[PDB]
RNA sequence: UUUGCUCCACACAAUAUAGAUGGAUACGAAUAAGGCGUCCUUGUGGCGUCGCUGAACCAUAGCAGGCUAGCAACGGUGCACUUGGCGGAAAGGCCUUGGGUGCUUGCUGGCGAAUUGCAAUGUCAUUUUGCGUGGGGAUAAAUCAUUUGUAUACGACUUAGA
RNA sequence: GAACUGGCGAUGCGGGAUGAACCGAACGUAGAGUUAAGGUGCCGGAAUACACGCUCAUCAGACACCACAAAAGGUGUUAGU
């Protein structure tokens, strides 16, 4: 859905021999806080032996963006299953939040490669603080001086279902 | 009744001393002022039918004078209102009606 | 709200013109349809004509004449792309199509009238520039259409005559609009300003 | 003047139905001028009016009228459901109707 | 001669572009392009008319004619500031397109006794018109 | 074939309506381009302006729209004529000249309306036919039967016969 | 030809165009409202909705059961290591 990101802190079930476990922490990026309890723990299952019925889950915070009108270069690693193997990919998109360039990370993955949710994993997003260390054309086109474009072609969508006049595609 | 009292008035647009639905008219933001007119006579009782027989049967085919000067006493005070503001006696002699294009959901009248 | 539409077909894209029309039809709206022979059909004039030719092979094998007619006309083509989308087996269908008449130009009833356009139908609204497309008459006449240059001939009388009716209506609209700027910026010119018109 | 109307013109579409079984009870009409339901919810409640004609004279008339009432919008393009005290008679499937504006509220 | 060329020049999107909130929640506002996020969407910002800062995608604007100086990124102080000192609200309140706006809602709230009224003048300078067209 | 047939006007009946209820309101072409206005050396020309929908434009007041009076203009519109054109794709329509006549809400007045009783489509459209008037217009063929054989199972076809 | 369960047989209804078994849901006679599975260009009730991409096929593709396609290739195009 549209994304929001939390911090998911848990822990073991404190035990006789050992009391305080050592409080893991994840960032998520999930539709609400059922769904990024539920990934904490698949991805905690994968890192170390424990699982939900062992453990505790802590705390739960929903970090916003700090600045979320600020235009921003995000480099994003990911793993995903293909059909026949799995992948490593490094992705980097423009745009103004964290959670809405995982967004279009999910929609970009779906669309081009048909990976599903289920199969991309989000290794991790990081801003990238310097011009020149972006590495891709797609987005290093919209990075030069007086950037400027026309968009061609304008169609307008009518409300009459006939129009009187033979429509313009002036923009 | 629940009935409105409503007059034209009747040297306007013909539509005599009568009395309305609320729910069949539509209340216009036009608005005169109609203080000065003694309406506390009317009531139920002063509209009656007098209804009819079932042997009184119209084959093939009048009107109160009380009601007549009642409307001629009132309709004279209400034109003295309507001549302050211009065209309301041309406005009231007009008829209503909806042309090509009206929208009443998006009408305000 | 009109009684009669007439529609220059010019331009639109047929599946999508026919559609619009067959819902007006079931409707209720009375359609005319001119200049079929001016639609367009996305993609290349190859595959429409193989389209076509795959359409044209079938036919009952143990008589002909019982067959699928194969019409060869652009308005006959349009016709079919209609009655596709018209359930015409019933009496409503009927009835539906009894309220459509598709020509190729425009003819002496309809030369005179107004004639509109469907946007959602529109080929240079509707495909992306660069997409190829194909002229519905040129189809037609590639697969056994004959009248194709007598359409065009009379087309251009046509035209020749609505432009020398168009001079005469841009000089008497010219003299309006003089008069009606001469006209303004008067009393009741300044209190329709304030009104609105 | 030269137009005395007070109404809006309608069609009726169709009855209330599924893909293959509809439902007399319920009829579909499209007021003219609405596209949306936040516009057709200012036409919930006013009488419908079928007008039609016949050959036979029942009560100095020619002329014979079914009436029914808006109850809810339909869809998201300003049809209306409407019911009426004899349903509509199924030959009338884009015929012309006219909404009344009462019952009144404005 | 010299060569000629059809220009064919179009609104060009950049910064400093004033645009026309066309749907949402301000729908129908001005707001100044702050910078270019995509080929598709753009961060905008509309101080004066209340329009909050944000990105919104280019089919949910139309662009104006209207251009005025800024540097990319700029925040909303400088915004409002470069949009007063270039004062393209009225700029934009002269043009016809605004104009038209104007009429539109004006005869949205037009009432059943103004409409009388605009029929009978539309009718007294349609008799003053048709009777200036028998001299020429 | 006992006064029949067609057209025109209204008079009354019948007959129905795939569905009037202000107006189907006429360039062409392009869309990574145009429209309109203006100017010039008339062009793939210069300059200005517009679009961002018809949410337009025209029309629109009067007993379902009456009876009258005046002012100002010499306009606008309806009806029956009338002059001249143009239109063959399915022309059956578009434009125009002249006079008549009616209305004019461009502006200012006078009289009427009720009782359909608090709503009831509250009836005003066009499609076909018949029968009457009274006013024009014109006075045929086909088939069976007979015959032919360029035809033919029979029908049908091709011929002939005051 | 066996094991556990659910079905059809014995069962209509909405969907899968069509079908004993699939999906949804099991049934007195009616009214109103809301939905399931499935859908919303037209047939056909319901957005020619919104948003990001990909694909142009001189046999495109279009939805489980289900009405088929493989190995091997392609400076077609897109994204990656």
């Amino acid at each position: 859905a549209h994304f929001k990101e939390y911090q998911v802190i848990g822990r073991r079930l404190p035990t006789e021999s050992v009391p305080e476990p050592k409080l893991f922490r994840m960032r998520i990026f999930a539709s609400n806080e059922v769904i990024a309890k539920s990934r904490y723990w698949y991805f905690l299952q994968k890192l170390h032996k424990v699982k939900k019925a062992s453990g505790e889950i802590v705390s739960i915070n929903q970090i916003n963006e700090a600045h979320p009108t600020k235009v921003k270069n995000f480099g994003v690693w990911v793993r995903y299953d293909s059909r026949s193997g799995t992948h490593n990919m490094y992705k980097e998109i423009r745009d103004v939040s964290r959670v809405a360039a995982v967004e279009t990370l999910y929609q970009d993955m779906a669309a081009r490669h048909r990976a599903r949710f289920r199969s991309i994993h989000i290794l991790k997003v990081a801003e990238i603080e310097k011009t020149a260390d972006v590495k891709r054309q797609y987005v290093k086109q919209f990075l030069t001086k007086d950037l400027k474009f026309p968009l061609p072609h304008r169609v307008q969508k009518s409300t009459k279902t006939f129009s009187y006049k033979r429509p313009s595609t002036f923009y | 009744d629940n009935t409105l009292l409503v007059t034209g008035p009747f040297k306007v647009n013909g539509v005599p001393l009568r009395r309305v639905n609320a729910r069949y008219v539509i209340a216009t933001s036009t608005k005169v002022s109609v203080e000065g007119v003694n309406v506390e006579k009317f009531n139920v009782e002063y509209f009656a039918k007098e209804k009819l027989t079932k042997k009184e049967k119209k084959e093939a085919n009048e009107i109160k004078t009380e009601r007549v000067e009642d409307q001629k006493v009132v309709d004279k005070a209400l034109l003295a209102e309507i001549k302050k503001t211009p065209l309301l006696k041309q406005y009231l002699s007009a008829s209503f009606s909806l042309k090509n294009g009206d929208k009443p959901h998006l009408l305000k009248f | 709200v009109e009684p009669v539409v007439v529609i220059d077909g010019k331009g639109h894209l047929v599946g999508r013109l026919a559609s619009v029309v067959a819902k007006q039809l079931l409707n209720g709206q009375k359609i005319v349809v001119v200049r079929a022979e001016e639609l367009n059909i996305s993609g290349e004039f190859f595959r429409n004509k193989l389209k076509y030719h795959d359409f044209l092979r079938k036919a009952t094998a143990f008589n002909k004449t019982r067959g699928p007619f194969h019409f060869r006309a652009p308005s006959r083509i349009f016709y079919k792309a209609l009655r596709g989308m018209v359930s015409h087996k019933t009496a409503r269908g009927k009835a539906a199509l009894e309220r459509l008449k598709v020509f190729e130009g425009i003819p002496p009833p309809y030369d005179k009238k107004k004639r509109v356009v469907v946007p959602q139908a529109l080929r240079v609204l509707r495909l992306k520039p660069g997409r190829k497309y194909t002229t519905l008459g040129k189809l037609s006449t590639s697969v056994g259409w004959k009248y194709e240059d007598v359409v065009a001939k009379l087309e251009a009388k046509r035209k020749v005559s609505s432009a020398e009716y168009y001079a005469k209506k841009r000089a008497f609209t010219k003299k309006v609009a003089s008069a009606n700027a001469t006209a303004a910026e008067s009393d009741v010119a300044k209190q329709l300003a304030a009104l609105g018109y | 003047a030269e137009s005395h109307r007070l109404y809006v013109k309608g069609k009726h579409l169709s009855y209330q139905r599924s893909k293959r079984v509809n439902n007399p009870n319920v009829s579909l009409i499209k007021i003219e001028g609405v596209a949306t339901p936040q516009d057709a919810q200012f036409y919930l409640g006013k009488r419908i009016a079928y007008v039609y004609r016949a050959s036979k004279e029942v009560r100095g008339s020619k002329i014979r009228v079914m009436w029914g009432k808006v109850t809810r919008t339909h869809g998201n393009s300003g049809v209306v459901r409407a019911t009426f005290r004899n349903n509509l008679p199924a030959k009338t499937f884009g015929a012309s109707v006219r909404i009344f504006l009462y019952p009144s509220n404005i | 001669t010299d060569s000629i060329v059809k220009a064919s020049n179009w609104r060009l999107v950049e910064v400093g572009r004033v645009v026309l909130i066309k749907k949402g929640q301000s729908a129908g506002k001005l707001a100044a392009i702050v910078e270019i996020i995509d080929q598709k969407k753009v961060l905008i910002d509309g101080p004066k008319a209340g329009v909050p800062r944000q990105a919104i995608n280019l089919g949910q604007v139309v662009l104006t004619p209207l251009t005025f100086a800024l540097p990319r990124g700029a925040r909303t102080a400088t915004v409002s500031k470069k949009w007063a000192a270039a004062a393209v609200c009225e700029k934009w309140a002269a043009s016809s397109w605004a104009k038209k706006i104007a009429q539109r809602e004006r005869r949205a709230a037009l009432t059943d006794f103004e409409r009388f009224q605009v029929m009978v003048l539309r009718k007294q300078k349609r008799y003053t018109v048709k009777k200036a067209l028998a001299k020429a």
